[PDB]
């Protein structure tokens, strides 16, 4: 089955019709002022009409950050594109700091696309070049032959260059479109499989239909892809595209020409209507690692107005800024973007809201928990941390069934608990022997 | 006694969103399509333009050619 | 309905600079409020670089955070005007490992100068009635318009461009004399009939075949690209390009002086724009001076939010974030902070803007939030506010729910101030 | 696949012919040879393949419907009956069973 | 006599972590002895790992200097089983100058979880009768033997192209796959190669296969997903994988890649088993990494890592403020730590004796009271040390069995870290950059 | 310099066609044979950059360049 994940058991941020926030709601309990929050910012990503705003997050370790992160990304549906970021995944060697950010933003907002294509398929009876005078081929006959009928076409030379590429011979069938011009092959059909008893070619059989068939594709596809696209010729029927398609695909930058020119086929696009662009949402955890010239770079970025809108994940308070070596700001942000980002406030929870989380947990790791061991690591836990109790759960159902227990006893927690060490107690043995260290 | 998948759960979930189709639909998903040819999205995108005098005296080439001759 | 790329800024609320004649500016124009000074000397400015008969001057904007002068920037950039050079670029944009800072911010002076061209070409456009092509290859077609009609003779090169792309009959194409690439526009409404119907076009009027004068404007660094790389586009959409030598810019300087003196085509000069200068390194704040001093150069305009503070790369505390180099090459403009009546101003055009209906005690306790808090908190404030009305179903905003948005979203202050009781807990205080 | 151990005779009753459709162009990509009996071919087609059922070589299954299948004759060599699901009518499974 | 490419080493002697079924620690077995909390705890990590229904999740080590934390992550190593993935990075390791620093942390995180997948192909397996070519395409016939029956296949345009590629005459026992397409000629016959043309080359020779001609086989593999990233990114990268010059790949590509990989796992056709990461030292590492790491755990694919401390309460790099264990307390707080309790004077007789089955050297009674001695005064590494150049002097003497003479050599001719300190005190006025 | 360049094809041939796709120019004016002098001016950074590397701008055409 699937992998249990941290998040796993997070199904959204459990607001109600009215926008308050339920106690237990979603897997999530507490954070009413947080989730309640939450429910204007989701209602201005589904109502699109406002871009370059950024909302950051503020509150301890472990109180929930990322987890109402990713509550909003799956309160807004698998339509709604989620990009997550890492404040050290924006060093690079191939690209600058910058370019990152950028294309971040591409790769945030993403588009639907309606393609027509018109499909030329079948087994082929014959193909023979046309010769001219410059011994050049002007032009390409090849028929083609479908249990509906048979049709005798004409191809370009780049088109049998594709063939002759795919070592395209007699009796097999192929693949032909006409907008993008490439060419595949899907194999021999399998009435030839006969005259060889011993044959390398894999037998498809006869596909049905007609040859020429009009069919309407929907795909989606990022911003960030298209800007790949036309910023490197990877794909294509040119020769150099072939060794370009050999060559290592180091990353580079994009021209703000191009990625104009991109702005303009698309607003062309939204022009024909049967483009259909969707809003993305970026984002960025660990932002304190971020440097200075990253959030230089944001004060344009968050003021565009192109930009998705972004969430910042802020787990600490006041600190030197990266790359100043002198001034310390508030949760390690600058000033400058700390006044254009909307801060939430987030709190720490409670003795009783900890043991709700610590039996939603043990309920999603499938372990059955007995009421005194619940007690006895909710106490534990309000004596040290949620996190502690959290890890405690799967060493402890470990043990029961190794003594063959159906459910955890508080001879198991207490095994386990003596076992691993709490940072506290560790922390505290250092001093003793940090002589020795 | 057969369990469904996550295609018949899907397009018996999203039909209720001729009710036979259902029954039909309900062993094998034969409304639904299961297997449709996919193909990646090709993108065409405006070819540049060079002005007539950007090409005759646009290159470096041409004003040092003979320089060039001199270079070789 | 649809929507569109661009959406609602911080700066697109504003369309254009209001001005006057005599250089007077109006309370509000053109979505903008206040800064008569700030306005008068940008319009000053706009003005210069529209007389555009002198090169290589710099001016800097100065004000306190907030004061909006990036939105007067980008309104002068609006207020410019179509078909004139334009360039944004950022202090910390210039940073790349792919080029050097040097042949970054050069680039940028390479973008913002342009040149315009006007050419001569005759172009045939119109609805092809019939075609014919007999196999070397002889072929006639029809070109007709609602004018005139007229019949064509093609050789073995038009033959196979005819070939290649096959046209049906009564089609409106673009046959180009020159190149000979074929383009079909459209297909008309009533030959069309009897396909993908992708679209259809009327039929042309006027002249068939017409000598069009093409204007056309290039830029300094695209040219340089196409003749340093073997595919200067290729080179410059992929962006592979970078560390252009030096002669080659020298060469292309020279070939454009001549073109100058040839008159056959002008030069125009481009408007550089620069973002969050107050960090920056002295190698570019020391090339600024040269590039300024160079002969052929933009004019720029540079914005410093920060006031005096420590460059990077050295130990000295240089003025205003900049090198007194630098800061006696330019003249500064300073913008005073926006009043409390010019503050509601702002806050009803807002509302006139993004549509929202509001009365007259959420203005009334929204400015004193802008009295004891920054304008553009409030502004954030109001956005939350439209959507917490509209769960409410009230057709007009009420100081109520702004309440309860303003519960939601607290300030920098009050978050330092909760962040100071819960700082310990909080890692590296 | 077990019963390729095996080696008996195997019959699918399909409701659907769709599903039968189906059925054959699934069961031609594993080089499985049989035969598909609805109410579309001839009496002469039927007849020869039902005819060609005695020692059958490569064919060790039948395509079936519930009416056409279920309409009469006999499967001699018939051993194996795999029913797709039901037929919507009552005993219609013992009598498509009876072939 | 023979040498594989495998030695003797510090850790290399141990066979497993000495467990019950009870997983209960055992004093002395698999090779290792005493700390029976940390023991357990490896046994715990062990079948939780042998479970796999858990993903995300860290487990920390930390002890004094000599406490056998590298042991026990060998330990657990061997134990694990050949089957499972286990793969064993250095926080200098991931620093290149190619590629980033987070990205060869992708590149570990996906490398160690392994993907078993199975093939069942049939080959046909026999001795060549005799081969026929006809060149007008090129249609030929292939004659093969076995004991078992005697057969006559044709051959096709790409078959011929195959054979004749491969240099295939008559006389040779080949293998050819029908599906694949695939020819290996694995040698000649005896008798059929008894008589050859003059020109008499010798290579191989190969018995007369015997049963059914064309059979079918089952090959079992494994690939990383960092593999298949590796060859689906660099569109047809096979030799990438071994040069490794790729860098730096695309996150849409991994994307699709696991969105693919779940679909085979809906499938069934292939099975995704769980590995193990293991980081020695990572104190050093930047605080970056850390942050990285934090957050990169919780995806659903991340396995379940082990990392060691040795020290503790130490600056992180690139940072002014100090941190326990060299490490930020979102991730200290974020695994569990297990310390180890130093080894006493009863356990150090046990792990000497060790070395006596193992490097087999005959060692007496006497020489375990000095030796053990040297073991609480000194380092356990310097006693093993004195072990093997002991027994190399004891080789120069001539003896079976150890004597304290040679041990005193050794230890005239080595000095302990302290000494030369020692000695570096009164000659360091003399030595460079005092 | 040895060059050779192709300015289009002569003004009196246009009217056989109806569309070619050869541009068409006048008779240029001057003589056939111009003498002029000049001197060029050539610094030793380009010609060690010139001969420093391979040139590959033999020819444009050619797709390994
Ligand atoms: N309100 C809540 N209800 C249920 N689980 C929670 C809640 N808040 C946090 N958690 C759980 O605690 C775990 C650790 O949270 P963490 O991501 O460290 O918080 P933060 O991002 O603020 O540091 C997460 O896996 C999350 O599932
Ligand atoms: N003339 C003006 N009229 C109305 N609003 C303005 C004006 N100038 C600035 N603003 C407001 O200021 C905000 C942007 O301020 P900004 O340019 O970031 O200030 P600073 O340049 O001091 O950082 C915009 O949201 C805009 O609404
Ligand atoms: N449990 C054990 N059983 C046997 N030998 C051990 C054990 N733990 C440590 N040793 C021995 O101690 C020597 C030094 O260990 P060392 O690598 O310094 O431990 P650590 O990595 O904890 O500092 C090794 O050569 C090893 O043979």
């Amino acid at each position: 089955t699937q992998r249990i994940a941290s998040h796993s058991h997070v199904k959204g941020l459990g607001l109600d019709e009215s926008g308050l926030a339920k106690q237990a709601a979603s897997g999530l309990v507490g954070q009413e002022n947080a989730r309640e929050a939450c429910g204007v910012i989701v209602e201005l990503i589904k109502s699109k009409k406002m871009a370059g705003r950024a909302v950051l997050l503020a509150g301890p370790p472990g109180t929930g950050k990322t987890a109402l992160a990713l509550a909003i990304a799956q309160e807004l549906g698998s339509k709604v594109p989620f990009c997550p970021m890492v404040g050290s995944e924006v060093y690079s060697t191939e690209i600058k700091k910058t370019e990152v950010l950028m294309e971040n933003f591409r790769r945030a907002i993403g588009l639907r696309i309606k393609e027509t294509k018109e499909v030329y398929e079948g087994e082929v009876t014959e193909l023979t070049p046309c010769e001219t005078e410059n011994k050049t081929i002007s032009h390409v006959i090849i028929g083609l032959k479908t249990a509906k009928g048979t049709k005798q076409l004409k191809l370009d030379p780049s088109i049998f260059e594709s063939l002759q590429k795919e070592r395209v011979e007699a009796g097999d069938v192929i693949y032909i479109e006409a907008n993008s011009g490439a060419v595949k092959r899907q194999g021999r059909c399998d009435t030839y499989a006969t005259e060889f008893d011993l044959e390398a070619e894999e037998y498809v059989p006869l596909p049905k239909g007609d040859v020429h068939k009009k069919k309407e594709i929907i795909q989606d596809v990022t911003l960030h892809d298209l800007d790949v696209a036309n910023a490197r010729p990877q794909g294509g029927q040119d020769i150099l595209s072939m060794m370009g398609q050999l060559m290592k695909p180091k990353k580079t930058e994009i021209t703000d020409k191009l990625r104009g020119e991109i702005n303009k086929v698309v607003n062309k696009y939204i022009d024909q209507g049967i483009a259909e662009l969707v809003p993305g949402v970026l984002f960025v955890d660990e932002v304190h690692m971020l440097d200075i010239e990253c959030f230089t770079y944001l004060h344009r970025a968050l003021e565009s107005s192109i930009a998705p809108i972004v969430i910042f994940a802020s787990n600490r308070g006041n600190c030197v800024i990266r790359g100043t070596e002198d001034i310390t700001s508030p949760h390690g942000i600058p000033l400058d973007l700390l006044d254009r980002v909307m801060i939430i406030r987030t709190m720490l929870y409670t003795p009783q809201e900890m043991k709700q989380i610590i039996k939603i947990r043990a309920q999603t790791e499938g372990i059955n928990i007995s009421e005194e061991a619940l007690n006895h690591l909710g106490e534990i836990g309000t004596k040290t941390t949620l996190r502690y109790s959290v890890q405690l759960l799967t060493p402890a159902n470990l043990l029961a069934k190794i003594n063959g227990k159906d459910s955890i006893e508080k001879e198991h927690v207490e095994e386990i608990s003596e076992l691993f060490y709490d940072a506290k107690s560790s922390a505290k043995i250092l001093a003793d022997q940090q002589d020795k260290y | 006694y057969c369990q469904l998948t996550s295609r018949q759960k899907l397009l018996y979930q999203a039909l209720k969103n001729l009710v036979m189709q259902f029954r039909k639909v309900c062993n094998h998903p034969e409304l639904f399509e299961r297997q449709e040819t996919w193909s990646p999205f090709h993108i065409s995108l405006k070819p540049y333009h060079i002005s007539k005098f950007i090409y005759r005296h646009g290159q470096i080439r041409v004003f040092n050619h003979s320089r060039d001759r001199w270079l070789r | 309905d649809v929507t569109r790329i661009e959406r609602i800024g911080a700066h697109s609320h504003i369309r254009g600079l209001g001005l006057d004649d005599a250089l007077e500016p109006r309370q509000a124009s053109q979505g903008m409020v206040g800064q008569l000074a700030a306005r008068r000397a940008a319009g000053v400015v706009l003005e210069m670089i529209r007389e555009g008969k002198i090169a290589g001057r710099a001016v800097l904007i100065a004000g306190q955070p907030g004061t909006g002068k990036t939105a007067i920037a980008m309104g002068m950039a609006q207020a410019l005007g179509p078909d004139t050079p334009f360039t944004a670029i950022a202090g910390s944009e210039i940073f790349s490992l792919e080029m050097s800072k040097t042949e970054a911010l050069t680039q940028a002076f390479r973008r913002s100068i342009g040149v315009r061209i006007k050419e001569e070409t005759e172009i045939i456009e119109g609805e092809v009635v019939e075609i014919q092509i007999d196999r070397s290859k002889v072929g006639k077609l029809t070109l007709k318009t609602t004018e005139m009609e007229t019949i064509y003779d093609l050789g073995t090169k038009m033959i196979e461009s005819l070939t290649k792309d096959k046209v049906q009959a009564g089609d409106v194409i673009t046959i180009d004399k020159a190149t000979g690439k074929i383009s079909k526009l459209g297909r008309s409404f009533t030959r069309a009939r009897d396909g993908s119907q992708t679209k259809f076009v009327q039929c042309p009027d006027g002249e068939l075949q017409k000598r069009k004068e093409v204007v056309h404007t290039v830029s300094l660094h695209e040219i340089d690209v196409i003749n340093s790389r073997t595919q200067g586009f290729l080179a410059l959409f992929s962006g592979d390009t970078g560390e252009i030598k030096s002669e080659v810019r020298e060469q292309i300087n020279a070939k454009v002086a001549e073109w100058r003196e040839e008159g056959k085509a002008e030069i125009i000069p481009g408007v550089l724009f620069i973002d969050e200068v107050h960090m920056l390194d002295i190698e570019s704040f020391s090339f600024l001076n040269r590039a300024l001093e160079s002969d052929m150069a933009p004019v720029l305009i540079m914005a410093t939010n920060r006031g005096i503070t420590r460059i990077r790369g050295t130990s000295y505390q240089s003025p205003h974030g900049i090198p007194i180099d630098l800061l006696d090459r330019l003249l500064i403009v300073s913008t005073t902070p926006y009043s409390e009546k010019d503050t509601k101003q702002i806050l009803r055009i807002r509302c006139e803007e993004e549509d929202v209906e509001m009365s007259e005690d959420a203005y009334t306790v929204l400015t004193r939030i802008g009295l004891e808090t920054s304008l553009r908190y409030a502004i954030q404030l109001i956005t939350a506010a439209s959507l917490v009305c509209r769960k409410r179903k009230g057709t007009e905003v009420q100081v109520d729910d702004i309440k309860r948005v303003y519960s939601l979203f607290l300030d920098e202050s009050r978050s330092t101030q909760y962040m100071k009781e819960y700082q310990d807990a909080f890692l590296f205080n | 696949t077990r019963l390729k151990s095996q080696g008996h005779r195997v019959l699918i009753y399909s409701q659907m012919t769709r599903m039968i459709d189906l059925l054959e162009e699934y069961m031609v990509y594993r080089k499985h040879t049989y035969m598909r009996l609805d109410g579309s071919s001839k009496i002469s087609e039927r007849r020869d393949m039902v005819a060609d059922f005695q020692n059958r070589n490569d064919i060790f299954v039948f395509l079936l419907s519930t009416r056409a299948g279920g309409l009469g004759i006999n499967l001699t060599a018939a051993d194996t009956v795999i029913f797709y699901d039901s037929d919507w009518n009552p005993t219609v499974d013992q009598q498509a069973m009876d072939r």
